[PDB]
This record gives C-alpha cells, sequence and structure tokens, in this order.
C-alpha cells in the first residue's frame, strides 16, 4: 500500500521494494547490485 | 497509598505507634545482536532493522 506523511505532504510507499540489476560475465555467472526492504 | 510497595506493621499499645518499612527490587536486562553481511571488496553494502 502506499501512505502519505506530513512533510503540507507527500506519496509514501510501505512494502517490498526488490529492485536489482544483473550482469552476466562468464559463461556461467552473475552480478547483482540488489536492494530491497520489508516494510 | 495508590504507589506504595513493601510492608508495613500497624501496631498500638495507648499512647505510642511506630510503623516499620523496607523493600527490596531489583531489575535485570540482556540484549544480543548477530547481524552477517555478504559483499564485494570495494563496494560498500549496508544493512539495518528497526
Amino acid at each position: 500500500q502506499e501512505v502519505p506523511v506530513l512533510t503540507t505532504v507527500e506519496r509514501k510507499t510501505v512494502g517490498i521494494k526488490l529492485k536489482v540489476k544483473p550482469q552476466i560475465n562468464e559463461g556461467d555467472a552473475v552480478l547483482l547490485e540488489i536492494e530491497q526492504e520489508v516494510s | 497509598l495508590g504507589s506504595f510497595n513493601g510492608i508495613a506493621a500497624g501496631f498500638y499499645q495507648g499512647n505510642w505507634a511506630m510503623l516499620l518499612t523496607a523493600l527490596s527490587s531489583s531489575t535485570k536486562n540482556d540484549i544480543l545482536a548477530t547481524p552477517s553481511i555478504v559483499t564485494l571488496d570495494n563496494m560498500q553494502a549496508t544493512f539495518n532493522v528497526g
């Protein structure tokens, strides 16, 4: 869901924001600069 | 009286009186925190809970 705080306010999200960046290097290997949160 | 804690003993013999007062109290607290992580060397990783 998404909920607004008073900072007149803005949009705020609460959930599981899982994002990554995959880089395939060798025949078989990968690189993952991942970040996320369960809120 | 709503806040008192402990014991006190009522006595009366004619003109005098006396009230004994005592209590013992103790408190104990512990914590422990073991986080673990992996990353490459040069790039920084960061981590937090709470």
